[PDB]
C-alpha cells in the first residue's frame, strides 16, 4: 500500500541533534530533555512525492565511538545517509571528514549523502559559517542544509531533498 | 510449522547468567527450524538486571581500588588530563576533575529504564574516549568494552521487538545473527576483565567522609571551580540521601553562591532527567537556610 521504501540513516557526532531531527520530522515534536541514543533506533514516516507515496525507514545512530561496531552494521543497507554536525560545535564540523570516511568504509558504493548543520537557530553561539560549510559541501557535490530541529527550520525540507535525490537515482 | 522460540528470564537470576543462558539457547539451536517470538521478552527486567550489574561492577573497581592501579599522575582523576571543555556545561554537566571513576562509570553506562537509553553524562564523554585511545589494554577500556556489549544487547532486543512490531523482517532475522555474536562477545569480555579487577598491592586509600561522588576537594581547588562546575557538583551531591559535608561547604560559602546561582538561571540544566527543577529548588532552600545560620 506504498509506492517506494527508502532506508535512511543519520550519523554524526554525539549530541549534534540527530534524534531531535528524526523526532521533529517523524512526530513533529521536540523535547528539551537530555538523552543519548544507545546503539540504534528507527522511525518511519510516509512521505508523498510526484505524487508517489514513499515510506521512509529512518535509522538513528549513536554518535559515540564505542557504539561504532553497532552503528556501522546499518550502513550498507541505507539508500541515503545524512551526516549531521552542530553549527555551534566546531569539532563536530571538523569531524564530518571522518564521518564521510566511515561512509566510505561501510555503506554502499553509491549511497546518497547529505550534510546537515543543525541547531542553526543558535545565532550568537554559532561558529561554522554557512559559507565555509557550503563550500566544503560543494567541494564534494554533497547537498547541504542548515537546520533547527528545535524551530522546525528546514527539517522537513532536508528529508524531502534526500528522498528526491534518491528517486532521481532509481 | 516451525517451533516457536523466545528468550525468557527467571525472576531473580542476574544479568550475567541470564545472558549466559540465552547464549546457549542461541548457540545450540539451528535457528532455521524455529520462528522467533520477541513479545514475551522482558526488556524492562533485563534493563533492571543490567543496571544492577553495572552497579556491582562499579562497586568492586572502587573497592578493589582498581583506579589507583591505573594512575601516572595525581591529577584528580583518570580523565582529568583530557578535558578541554573549559569548564563549560555540556548538555547539563560541566566537567569536574574530582569525580570518582566509579561514578563516571555508572553514569556512562546505566540505562534509563524509561527510554532504554542513556541519560547524558556529556562532559566526560570526550575525555573518556580520548583516554581510551591512549590507553588500550587499560581496565577502563576492558570494562567499557564489557559494558557497551551490555548496552548493545539491550538495544538489539529493543530493535528486534520494534522491528517485529512493524513486520520489518530483514531486520529481525539479521539482528538475531548479531545478537548471538554480541552474546559470545559479551562472555569473552566478561572473562577477560577478571585480571584487570585484581586489587593492587598498595593499601586501600582511606574513605572520604565528605562526598559519595567526588574525591576530596580542598578549599583552594574548590575555589577555582566555576559556576557550572560548582552547580554540577551540587546537583550530584543530591543523589546522596543525607546532605553531604561537601555540599554544606559549598553552600555555606558566600563567595561561591553568585556564580552557582547564575549557572542555575542560565538554564543549561533544564533537560536533566534527575529532577533538576526539584534539586535546584532544594539547593536554594539549603542555601537560604545556611545563610541564616552563618549570620553570627
Ligand atoms: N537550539 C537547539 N538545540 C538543539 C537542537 N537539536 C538538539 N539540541 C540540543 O542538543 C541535545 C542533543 O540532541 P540529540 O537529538 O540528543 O542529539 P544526538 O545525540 O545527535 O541524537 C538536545 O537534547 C537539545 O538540548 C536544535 O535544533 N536547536
Ligand atoms: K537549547
Ligand atoms: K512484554
Ligand atoms: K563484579
Ligand atoms: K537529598
Ligand atoms: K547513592
Ligand atoms: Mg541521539
Amino acid at each position: 500500500e506504498y509506492d517506494y521504501l527508502f532506508k535512511l540513516l543519520l550519523i554524526g557526532d554525539s549530541g549534534v541533534g540527530k534524534s531531535c531531527l528524526l523526532l521533529r520530522f517523524a512526530d513533529d515534536t521536540y523535547t528539551e530533555s537530555y538523552i543519548s541514543t544507545i546503539g540504534v533506533d528507527f522511525k518511519i514516516r510516509t512521505i508523498e512525492l510526484d505524487g508517489k507515496t514513499i515510506k521512509l525507514q529512518i535509522w538513528d545512530t549513536a554518535g559515540q565511538e564505542r557504539f561504532r561496531t553497532i552503528t556501522s552494521s546499518y550502513y550498507r543497507g541505507a539508500h541515503g545517509i545524512i551526516v549531521v554536525y552542530d553549527v555551534t560545535d566546531q569539532e563536530s564540523f571538523n569531524n564530518v571528514k571522518q564521518w564521510l570516511q566511515e561512509i566510505d568504509r561501510y555503506a554502499s558504493e553509491n549511497v546518497n549523502k547529505l550534510l546537515v548543520g543543525n541547531k542553526c537557530d543558535l545565532t550568537t553561539k554559532k561558529v561554522v559559517d554557512y559559507t565555509t560549510a557550503k563550500e566544503f559541501a560543494d567541494s564534494l557535490g554533497i547537498p547541504f542544509l542548515e537546520t533547527s530541529a528545535k524551530n522546525a527550520t528546514n527539517v522537513e525540507q532536508s528529508f524531502m531533498t534526500m528522498a528526491a535525490e534518491i528517486k532521481k537515482r532509481m | 510449522s516451525l517451533k516457536p522460540l523466545t528468550l525468557l528470564m527467571t525472576s531473580s537470576t542476574s544479568f550475567s547468567e541470564t545472558i549466559n543462558q540465552w547464549a546457549d539457547i542461541l548457540k545450540t539451536t539451528d535457528m532455521e527450524k524455529f520462528s522467533f517470538d520477541s513479545n514475551p521478552i522482558n526488556l524492562l527486567e533485563l534493563v533492571k538486571q543490567f543496571n544492577l550489574y553495572v552497579d556491582e561492577l562499579a562497586i568492586t573497581c572502587e573497592a578493589n581500588n582498581v583506579w589507583a592501579k591505573e594512575r601516572i599522575d595525581s591529577t584528580p582523576n583518570l580523565f582529568a588530563l583530557y578535558d578541554n571543555s573549559g569548564g563549560e556545561a555540556i548538555h547539563g554537566h560541566a566537567f569536574v576533575p574530582y569525580y570518582k571513576e566509579s561514578i563516571v562509570l555508572r553514569r556512562l553506562f546505566t540505562v534509563d529504564p524509561n527510554t532504554f537509553n542513556l541519560s547524558r553524562f556529556a562532559a566526560f564523554e570526550g575525555p573518556c574516549q580520548l583516554y581510551c585511545k591512549e590507553h588500550k589494554d587499560s581496565a577502563w577500556v576492558k570494562i567499557q568494552t564489557l559494558l557497551t556489549l551490555g548496552n548493545g544487547i539491550i538495544n538489539t532486543l529493543k530493535i528486534i521487538k520494534q522491528a517485529q512490531a512493524f513486520g520489518i523482517d530483514e531486520a529481525v532475522t539479521e539482528n538475531l545473527k548479531a545478537l548471538k555474536e554480541q552474546f559470545i562477545a559479551f562472555q569473552l569480555a566478561e572473562a577477560d576483565i577478571k585480571e584487570s579487577l585484581k586489587a593492587p598491592s598498595f593499601a586501600e586509600p582511606l574513605p572520604n567522609k565528605e562526598s559519595e561522588f567526588f574525591y576530596p576537594i580542598d578549599e583552594k581547588a574548590l575555589a577555582k571551580m566555576n559556576g557550572y562546575q560548582l552547580a554540577t557538583i551540587c546537583l550530584e551531591e543530591l543523589n546522596s540521601p543525607k546532605p553531604s559535608p561537601l555540599i554544606e561547604r559549598i553552600l555555606s560559602n558566600k563567595k561561591f553562591w553568585k556564580r552557582i546561582n547564575s549557572a542555575f538561571e542560565s538554564g543549561v540544566f533544564k533537560g536533566r532527567t534527575d529532577d533538576p527543577a526539584g534539586k535546584i529548588a532544594k539547593i536554594r532552600e539549603w542555601h537560604q537556610l545556611l545563610q541564616i545560620s552563618g549570620k553570627k
